[PDB]
């Protein structure tokens, strides 16, 4: 739900994004990249594991209700918004949420 | 050993002498009296292990929790004609049983006051005081989990048997991480075998492989079964055992079932658990690759009430793996649902 | 794998609209499919999601009435409708293929959509 | 399976359910009524086997002497029916049970003449025959071991215990070397286990470690024992085992006994053998160093009857292995005379 | 138990001498071999096996009522007298017998 | 370990003898001692054994009654005596440790005995 609205860092560091909400303990958590100009690409899901075809350089981890994003050796081509997305139970609406954003 | 039995599908009576291991578990009842070793050296060791740094104690089964909740009175009547300021409180068990990393100690003497043989018809109800000393409660504030003793106690060479009433314990010398072997007792006989013990009943069958065909386990421990009480325990994968072998399931070739892996996040908090092979009442699973892989097992009702009706698996073998418990029907953890969406389902929140 | 969405729209506000998102290479019936916005310069939402076979629909409740998803399952196609066009529905909209476990896992290449007068 | 289990001298009794395995090696021999699969399927099955070159049968246990003794007057009434010369010969067994190479073969047509329903009333006794089928006797000159089928047979459903219960067999398919796992029944509680089967009855107990206590064997079976029906059955070796695994002996940390080594060279010539751990009557051992080495195994008693009297042995742990047969006291392979010549001892010839 | 008297081989080929009683099944079976002006040496113990400090072309067989002795690879220092002793049972005598002498010529 | 003999003896037809073999080296009662002759040009021929501690004899019968085997515990010497010697006792004596087993370990030197007048 909540998101740092922004960060900044230098080449070769390392950066931390925070995801907090209530529901986490129980929930899965996803996250997406997504550059200026195109459409979302999926980072990491299940708050610890990377799909195929992404950089080895892409973590995360989980602790209690918050869930972090970290990008260990920041290159140049990592400055896009990064989103995280929960879920709530329902019955008849849509179970998920995406975050707010942050502008690395 | 005597005895007689009936067959009840190949009807047949039949008389002699053998070794017959009997279900203790299903109406499980105050079939035995337990007593520890003294009442005076059970107090020494309790005061010592409070003057070494531990704080209380967390119980391996659900008989040693009984068993400390009977002998809590008459132990508090002894601590105070020594003058200790100690106090003992018994609280109840949570599942499952976590381990713990220290052991009560063997008292050199015991207190120099008091009585012997458990048991004094009547004493004086001893008064509060400032000091506890926690056994398993609710109470991971006051003392944590890493200065609780666990699995101290041993059954003694003549403590048990078949027309036993009373059992004695007696404070153990050494450090282990076994179950105490003196209540398993392993059988086969044909196409049918058992693993069981005072909590767990564990059958098995031949089919054209030795498989699991049901459990009934009352309590969820996490000593280690021992490998002399364990039928066939060469060759064996630690990945393919249903029950994961830190919950004492035994390290055997009839813990298996094919198309299943260990069920490490499944239902593990329940006071009471029976594992089947087949569908819950309502739901129908299906064999497809479009399927989900492994997760956390989900009860096949909502927290509202609602049954998912369709389920599905990718590699899994028919009839399903079930887990009953007293607030319903959970799924293996292979087993996934086939259109609704997991964020909407009760999940299980424990790992082993 | 594949997700194919119509092209860019230019409208005036009061009219009706139909954006629709053809897929293929996959069995299009055993997967939800949901709706994203993103208004210019800003973060996404979720519109909800629909599963074709059974067209069932579940809605965001800041969304529900507004807008109107429907799936037709012979030419393997979900679609979105309007019936009043207002200012505030300038933005991109993407549809994606939903996982039961919640991942979203392709992504159309996006919709733009531009009211004015 | 409910069952009941009595203690005469308390006047009590405690029962319910459970897994039971009997005694049936202590007094066997009862009234059963063997079923091999049909008489005209049995009779193609041996006719066949004839043709193609196999000559008899060497028995595996004894169960399966006595039923070719009952079906063998029967066998030869349905055989000069549908015109066959051919005649079955069936004669006592000898210890041990070698193996032979060859199986029966599963017959395709099921011979058109003769009768369903093993056990006619009365039928006219066969006429003899040149040409005879021989079923496990001193006749390893009309055909030698290496033409013989063995371990042919799987019991499918047997009413064992009680007298008057019919067991029905049948001709297998497949070729193998384990014995046959419905007639086995294992079982372990507290400090006491057993192996058993038809034939042998195993016991163990725990001193320090695991260890072999007594073993009673009215046959000397040369099949595999399943590791099915084992008990801990990792880590070990096959030189430990005190009963060699080439006479059905369990491969398990129970078959062990510590300063013994795997007894290839007992008397397993004799009919029936019991294992002590005893002293033999009117002999005493020492364990020393000047000792000789491991041998055949030797009788107490010369041939004459005389009883040596000093035995010694280099690094056993007392009471010393023991057999006993009806010849008498045999020891174990460590244990040697301390004064008397070898040359003047009866020693035992066969090898595992 | 007999012997054959004599036995002429080569150097580098193989030499078998035998020694055949009736107990033999029954009975083990040791071979001494003596060279002139010494004391008999133990070189097959229990019809099979080999002392320490033997060479080990030196090897035996059993077959039944029959024992043989062979010699791998004939050398000129291994021409020797051989004996072959065995036991009978008894109860006051002495039970063992000596065989009669196999003369090994090495050519 | 080792057994060692007497000196080689020439004696007339009449008189007496006895030669010795002292045992050393190890426990000497805990083997049995045998006796082997070996007349010149000829083989090997037991003359029976003998049991040190519990002094049991056990002769050849071609022996018994012509020679006399004893031993001594304390010394850890075993001797052999005749009564009368004949012109038929030219040879060789050796004396021999046997093992229960049958295998015959150690040997003496050997000990000449000549006969003539």
């Amino acid at each position: 739900l909540t998101q740092p609205p922004s960060v900044s860092v230098s080449p070769g560091q390392t950066a931390r994004i925070t995801c907090s909400g209530d529901a986490l303990p129980k929930q899965y958590a996803f996250w997406y990249q997504q550059k200026p100009g195109q459409a979302p690409v999926l980072v990491i899901y299940k708050d610890s594991e990377r799909p195929s075809g992404i950089p080895e350089r892409f973590s995360g981890s989980s602790s209690g209700t918050t869930v972090t994003l970290t990008i260990s050796g920041v290159q140049a081509e990592d400055e896009a918004d990064y989103y995280c997305q929960s879920a709530d139970s329902s019955d008849t609406y849509v179970p998920y949420v995406f975050g707010t954003g942050t502008k690395v | 050993h005597h005895g007689c039995s009936v067959d009840f599908s190949k009807k047949e009576t039949r008389c002699g002498t053998g070794v017959f291991v009997y279900n203790d578990v299903e109406a499980w009842r105050d079939r035995y009296k337990y007593h520890p070793d003294s009442p005076r050296r059970l107090a020494a060791a309790v005061k010592q292990a409070w003057e070494d740094g531990i704080c209380g104690i967390s119980s391996v089964s659900r008989m040693e929790n009984i068993m400390w909740r009977s002998v809590e009175g008459e132990l508090n009547a002894i601590l105070e004609e020594n003058g200790v300021q100690l106090t003992v409180v018994v609280g109840s068990v949570k599942n499952p049983m976590w381990r713990g990393p220290q052991r009560l100690p063997v008292p050199v003497n015991e207190l120099p006051h008091g009585w012997k043989a458990w048991g004094k018809s009547y004493f004086v109800r001893a008064a509060k005081t400032n000091n506890s000393f926690v056994v398993d409660g609710d109470t991971l504030k006051e003392c944590p989990l890493k200065h609780r003793a666990w699995n101290s106690f041993l059954v003694e060479d003549h403590g048990f048997g078949v027309f036993h009433t009373s059992v004695w314990l007696k404070v153990r010398e050494d450090y282990s991480l076994e179950c105490d072997p003196a209540v398993i007792g392993t059988a086969v006989k044909g196409k049918e075998a058992v693993h069981s013990d005072l909590g767990y009943w564990i059958e098995s069958e031949k089919n054209d492989t030795w498989r699991l065909k049901r459990a009934h386990l009352i309590e969820m421990k996490t000593c280690e079964w021992p490998k002399s009480h364990t039928l066939w325990t060469d060759g064996i994968e630690e990945s393919d055992l249903i029950i994961p072998k830190s919950l004492a399931g035994p390290l055997s070739h009839h813990n298996t079932r094919e198309g299943y892996r260990t069920q490490m996040k499944g239902p593990w908090h329940s006071e009471e658990l029976e594992i089947r092979f087949e569908e819950c009442p309502g739901t129908k699973v299906h064999v497809e690759e479009t399927c989900g892989t492994r997760g956390p097992s989900l009860r096949s009702t909502t927290a509202s009430g609602r049954v998912i009706e369709e389920w599905c698996c990718r590699e899994c073998t028919m009839p399903p793996l079930s887990f009953r418990a007293k607030d319903g029907c959970w799924y293996g953890m292979e087993i996934r649902p086939r259109k609704e969406p997991e964020s909407n389902l009760v999940r299980s929140m424990v790992t082993a | 794998v594949q997700l194919v969405q119509s092209g860019a729209e230019v409208k005036k506000p009061g009219e009706s609209l139909k954006i629709s998102c053809k897929g293929s290479g996959y069995s299009f019936t055993s997967y939800w499919i949901g709706w994203v916005r993103q208004m210019p310069g800003k973060g996404l939402e979720w519109m909800g999601i629909i599963y074709p076979g059974d067209s069932d629909t579940r809605y965001s409740p800041s969304f529900q009435g507004q807008v109107t998803m429907s799936a037709d399952r012979s030419i393997s196609t979900a679609y979105l409708q309007w019936s009043s066009l207002k200012a505030s529905d300038t933005a991109m909209y993407y549809c994606a293929r939903s996982n039961v476990d919640g991942s979203t896992d392709y992504w159309g290449q996006g919709t733009l959509v531009t009211v004015s007068s």
